[PDB]
């Protein structure tokens, strides 16, 4: 949840809870992924248990705004349309488990290394690790073309609702987060070098519903470029992402490497004075790297 | 304003020979007695048997030194003629000339009073000292620069630049409601900040007759306003220009009331304006981000709004018209369009830009001046007690609906299009324009003018199109609807009127052309595609009008067009051809042997042909 | 160096040395590097670095495939070297905003004055800002403040890191990094006291490159690195603001405004390796910790 973010945003996301939802009680999961940003450093703690502490408190003595009726109405359709689009690929594509297997690192996370019968951590994990992030952003394209598409003016609704509504704000300001740890050009490469020939038309079609949808988010936010509201945030993400990328990369080719036994290679004469061992790394990496999405 | 004062003063002596005048008068001119040099016909000893020329000779004396005065400061920075022997206020001249009319009322002469003084005093009040005032205008992020500079000296932590628009008003405020000196010359300062300091200077030291309003460019914000009082207060503007933002994209004019409505609230701001306020809008500039369509309803709703603002808060409003509105047509269609503006809007005070492609034939001929004039106080007067309908509901529904439809196809075309500005650099004369960021950083006049020569438009009728096409997919009815608006609205009216006069300047043959000889043929689908959308953009301007052909109601117009064009396609048939001579170092042609007795002047002459020819659009 | 430089061109903040830490982890990570496994060793790695890096500038997938033809040429023991080296430089710079984080000073004029102020750390209310706008802008007393306050409870639940359980001992090392971090851009900094926390860097960095029950011991490791002695500190904070709106109570000290939980070792689901067993060690680890 955006409650599960930590830092500032977590401030925020506590505020937007439904009207007496909190009464003096938060129970909050600190995910292993946040903990360190959570309470690694003494300053950062403090302003964790501060933040916990000052939301609570105010909210319930300041419910958020309670949401215009259009707003409800809106919503309520856009549910149905981004839970069909989501369930239409997610499920009802035929081929969807197998393109999965190859584009992803997920079964190798599953035999190691801590769709309905899935785990959700398995989940967001494997989509993470090759800067997808599918199972975050799905049905956010649909929901919003539908919506703008069904009357005109419901684009500068949701733009309203952006600026307006505390738990609107921090649905979309999660869901650009998470757009600012992507690269559709890394997901790409993964399925160059792991997805058979077949797929790869299923594969772009993805890519360009990351697009479409990325695009769709950022007009409802009312910003030309992701996270153009948090320029600290955003240049945090930069100064993270060409390590992230090398791993990637290296994580790609380490799975060729590891599956395909035709995949031919020619190695220097070692340099430094198993690959799965890489791939362990590549995996713990990325992840230290990406921490929290979804 | 003072050599034609000058030019002037002598037919009012020469005229006012008269011997009776009021005792006041006589003391006057006895007086004046020993307090003709320079002169240009009168050059005779005025005798005291002639008072009204005595009077008026010593202001022909006084107008000639303060021409010369004027003439010296302007030339070499230095006069010898003291402030004393000139009109350095219209007060000063005005009181000797109205001494003149108070005496002739009371000798049984204000038929003569009501003559030529009376056209010299109107004169006089018209034009003042300076024949205008001038306005200054600079962008608005040129005002943060200097603060921000100001402020990153005071070395604490952050600057102006940094802070929230709330923390910005916050420190305007304090610093506006202290005494504390802003400046010292312990300031580093870029060129462009010592140009914005350096026109306060001037602006200064300077008669505050001089100067109108001080307007913002691509305002948005209280802050924005408050930084030029600031910053006129500070560099010693001891009358400071009125403040006059200028909201230019279409967020920028959603949030024009609720920013309107805080500097109304301010305490120190609501003092300084003293219950005035203009507000700028500008319909190319509007036009430029979101569509014309999508401007100029955003247009009529934003005044509505200032107004309510206006109202609530009891400042008197005036609305400063820039270029690119029906209201700057001139002619007749101008009449209208003033006639049009919402409600309130006007309420005895109009301020309409005269745009330079258009003084001539508003002005040039001595019965269209007459004429303009009088369109302009006759429907400024008529608006106040007289206002237009105020639309249906269905009305403003199906147009704040269009509008979203609009702006999406104007937005589609110009700035989501990846090879729209690769397209608008051939097709177009664009860079040659600028020679002698993309369509965003590109100024509204030079985006206007570019497709203005290609006789295709694009900036004016884009996005009618798809909003038309939507209105009438999804209600049958609508197209009787949209018919309705344009008999029945007078905003509605002029708004199509005006696409029309466009449309029949356009030629999409002739931009055919431009493509064919300019345009990789990679991008010819393109521009093939843009003028199936100016053909059919045009059939449904026509359907609205209820028209068969462009200007069917306008006969006069058309026949005007007419008689234009075939000049101008000469000189767009030679524009293109050189534009291809320019450019393409592969082109061959064969000369014939010279005909009479550089190519870039040919260029250049085409541009000032073909846009004397065409006039305005939007 | 830089280069970083062009990656991010501008400041966010006037106290902003993101980018400066980051190349100063990075040029004596890579010194380290070099020292321990050769100069060859050292070049591949700021070649990938610097192949990824202008990735990053333009995002051409032909710059991927460099990358790849470097990396896929890799035998498995330089593979590792290089996994290794990028994670740990993802540690660094991960340490690295952890500080810039920590100590970037508090911009008032920056807040907005409405609830966006409160989804960044840079302009959210502190608990004394919060008192003071639900005193003014609420009506609330400070009386219902305080009352409110003492029956209100946060609970916080841990649950183990889903990659990776650090142990204590790294997050020792890690928090030197990071002190050192802090303390060499100090205002008045001595060259010789500069001198010697560049060397205690360099050693913190190469000493940092260098079942449930043991996910729960590590889970537990923020106890005694911070929330042990966190907790009073903040709960004095607190002791303070109410002062200052007018509240001369101190928050009675057995009111459990803040409270821990944990799954580790208690979450069976879907996971046959937390037994009746585990959970025993871990209530029992808990209580003796
Ligand atoms: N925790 C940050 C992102 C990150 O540090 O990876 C956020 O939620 O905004
Ligand atoms: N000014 C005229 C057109 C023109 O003379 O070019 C109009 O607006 O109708």
């Amino acid at each position: 949840g955006t409650v599960g973010r930590g830092g500032g945003p977590t401030h925020l996301a506590i505020l937007s809870q439904p009207p007496d939802t909190v009464n003096g009680s938060l129970r909050v999961t600190v995910q292993g992924e946040v903990i360190e940003q959570s309470f690694g450093e003494a300053h950062l703690c403090f302003r964790t248990l501060q933040r916990f502490t000052a939301a609570t408190l105010e909210h319930g003595m300041n419910p958020p705004i309670s949401p215009k009726p259009e707003w409800r109405a809106l919503l309520d359709e856009m549910a149905v349309v981004a839970t069909e689009e989501y369930r239409s690929v997610v499920f009802q594509e035929p081929r969807f488990v197998e393109y999965f297997r190859l584009a992803t690192p997920e079964l190798e996370y599953g035999r190691m290394n801590i769709i309905e019968s899935l785990r959700a951590i398995p989940w967001i994990f494997a989509w993470t690790q090759t800067r997808f992030h599918l199972p975050v952003w799905l049905g956010f394209g649909a929901a919003f073309r539908y919506a703008i598409k069904k009357d005109v003016r419901n684009l500068h609704m949701l733009q309203d609702m952006y600026k307006q509504w505390p738990f609107f704000r921090v649905t979309i300001d999660l869901i650009e987060m998470v757009f600012a740890k992507g690269d559709p050009g890394i997901a790409a490469l993964y399925d160059k070098l792991l997805v058979s020939e077949d797929l790869w038309a299923f594969g772009e079609k993805l890519r360009a519903n990351f697009d479409e949808t990325k695009n769709l988010v950022l007009q409802t936010a009312g910003h030309k470029d992701l996270l153009e509201g948090d320029p600290y945030l955003k240049q945090r993400l930069r100064l993270r992402d060409s390590y992230i990328t090398t791993l990637n990369v290296c994580q790609a080719y380490t799975l060729k490497r590891i599956r395909d036994a035709n995949y031919n290679v020619t190695l220097r004469p070692h340099i430094s004075k198993g690959l799965e061992d890489t791939l362990i790394l590549t995996m713990k990496g990325i992840a230290a790297g990406l921490q929290n999405t979804g | 304003a003072a050599n034609l004062y000058y030019n002037q003063i002598e037919n009012l002596m020469f005229e006012l020979s008269m011997w009776r005048c009021t005792d006041e008068f006589r003391v006057r001119a006895d007086e004046l007695h020993r307090n003709a040099k320079h002169y240009i016909e009168f050059w005779k000893t005025i005798p005291p048997t002639e008072p009204y020329r005595v009077i008026l000779g010593d202001v022909r004396d006084k107008l000639y030194h303060t021409r010369e005065r004027s003439r010296q400061l302007l030339s070499n920075g230095i006069s010898d003629i003291p402030e004393e022997a000139t009109f350095t206020n219209v007060e000063q001249f005005l009181e000797p000339l109205e001494l003149c009319y108070r005496s002739l009322c009371s000798c049984g002469d204000s038929p003569i009073a009501d003559g030529s003084l009376l056209d010299f005093l109107r004169q006089v009040s018209t034009f003042g000292l300076s024949l205008v005032r001038l306005d200054i205008r600079q962008e608005s992020e040129r005002h943060t620069d200097v603060l921000d500079a100001i402020t990153k000296h005071l070395d604490i932590g952050s600057s102006y630049r940094d802070w929230s628009e709330e923390g910005r008003q916050e420190w305007l405020l304090a610093e506006l409601s202290g005494k504390r000196p802003l400046f010292g010359p312990d300031l580093p300062k870029t060129e462009e900040i010592s140009d914005v300091l350096d026109t306060f200077k001037v602006i200064s030291e300077l008669p505050s007759d001089c100067f109108g309003a001080y307007i913002i460019s691509m305002a948005t914000s209280p802050s924005d306003v408050l930084a030029v009082e600031l910053l006129q207060r500070e560099c010693h503007v001891k009358n400071p220009l009125r403040v006059v933002p200028l909201f230019e994209k279409l967020a920028d004019l959603e949030a024009a009331p609720a920013a309107v409505a805080r500097l109304f609230s301010i305490d120190w701001y609501k003092n300084r304006i003293n219950g005035k306020q203009e507000v700028m809008i500008g319909y190319s500039d509007s036009g430029k981000d979101a569509g014309r369509l999508s401007a100029a309803w955003e247009l009529y709703k934003a005044q509505e709004e200032l107004v309510k603002v206006a109202k609530k808060y009891g400042v008197k409003l005036t609305m400063f018209h820039g270029r690119g509105g029906t209201v700057g047509r001139g002619g007749g269609p101008t009449h209208l369009a003033i006639l049009s503006q919402p409600p309130d809007t006007v309420n005895g005070s109009l301020r309409v830009t005269v745009q330079g492609e258009v003084i001539e034939q508003s002005f040039g001929e001595a019965h269209l001046c007459f004429r303009t004039l009088q369109r302009f106080t006759a429907a400024t007067l008529e608006h106040g007690m007289n206002p237009p309908i105020s639309p249906k509901p269905e009305w403003r529904a199906l147009l704040d609906e269009m509008a979203v439809v609009a702006t999406e196809e104007y937005r589609s075309v110009v700035f989501q299009e990846p090879r729209f500005v690769e397209y608008f650099r051939l097709a177009t004369p664009e860079l040659e324009y600028g020679r002698m960021g993309g369509i965003e950083s590109l100024r509204a006049i030079p985006w206007i003018f570019a497709w203005t020569q290609t006789r295709f438009h694009l900036p004016v009728w884009l996005g009618f199109g798809a909003a038309f096409r939507y209105a009438i997919k999804k209600d049958v009815r609508n197209l009787h609807m949209l018919q309705d608006m344009y008999k029945q609205w007078p905003f509605f009216r002029v708004t199509i009127d005006l696409i029309e006069m466009v449309f029949a300047k356009g030629d999409p043959g002739i931009a055919a052309l431009y493509d064919k000889l300019l345009v990789s043929e990679d991008l010819w689908a393109f521009g093939e595609k843009l003028r199936a959308n100016f053909d059919e953009t045009k059939n449904l301007v026509l359907q609205t009008a209820g028209h068969k052909d462009l200007l069917e109601g306008d006969p006069y117009l058309k026949q005007r067009l007419r008689l234009r064009d075939s000049y101008i396609t000469t000189l767009n048939v030679c524009q293109a051809y050189t534009l291809k001579r320019i450019r393409d170092a592969n082109y061959n042609v064969t000369l014939r042997p010279h005909i009479s007795k550089g190519l870039e002047d040919t260029l250049i002459l085409t541009m000032k042909g073909i846009a004397a020819g065409l006039q305005n659009t939007g | 160096d830089a280069q970083l430089r062009q990656l991010v061109p501008a400041k966010v903040s006037e106290d902003d040395k993101l980018v400066e830490y980051d190349a100063l982890l990075l040029d004596r990570f890579l010194d380290i590097l070099q020292d321990l496994h050769g100069e060859d060793l050292r070049e591949t790695v700021q070649e990938l670095y610097e192949l990824s890096a202008e990735y990053e500038g333009k995002r051409e997938p032909s710059k991927l495939e460099e990358l790849g033809s470097v990396l896929t040429s890799l035998d498995p023991g330089d593979s590792i070297v290089i996994s290794k080296a990028f994670s740990h430089m993802l540690n660094l710079a991960n340490l690295a905003e952890e500080v810039q984080i920590a100590h970037r000073r508090r911009i008032k004029k920056l807040k907005k004055g409405d609830f966006v102020d409160e989804s960044s750390a840079t302009t959210e209310s502190d608990i004394e800002e919060t008192f003071k706008r639900l005193v003014s802008d609420l009506g609330k007393s400070p009386e219902e403040i305080f009352d409110a306050l003492k029956n209100q409870t946060v609970d916080l639940v841990l649950t183990a890191h889903p990659t990776q359980s650090v142990r204590r001992s790294l997050l020792q090392k890690h928090g030197r990094i990071r002190d050192c971090l802090a303390q060499l851009y100090a205002k008045d900094i001595t060259p010789d006291d500069k001198q010697e926390l560049d060397e205690s860097l360099q050693r913190e960095i190469q000493a940092a490159f260098r079942t449930p029950q043991d996910e729960m011991r590590a889970g537990m490791s923020y106890f005694h690195e911070t929330i042990w002695k966190g907790v009073p500190k903040f709960l004095r904070r607190v002791d303070t603001a109410l002062k200052n709106i007018g509240i001369d109570e101190r928050v009675p000290y057995n009111a459990p405004l803040i409270q821990f939980s944990s799954w580790m070792g208690g979450d069976r689901d879907g996971n046959p390796r937390v037994t009746p067993e585990v959970t025993r060690d871990v209530c029992l680890l808990a209580r003796m910790m």
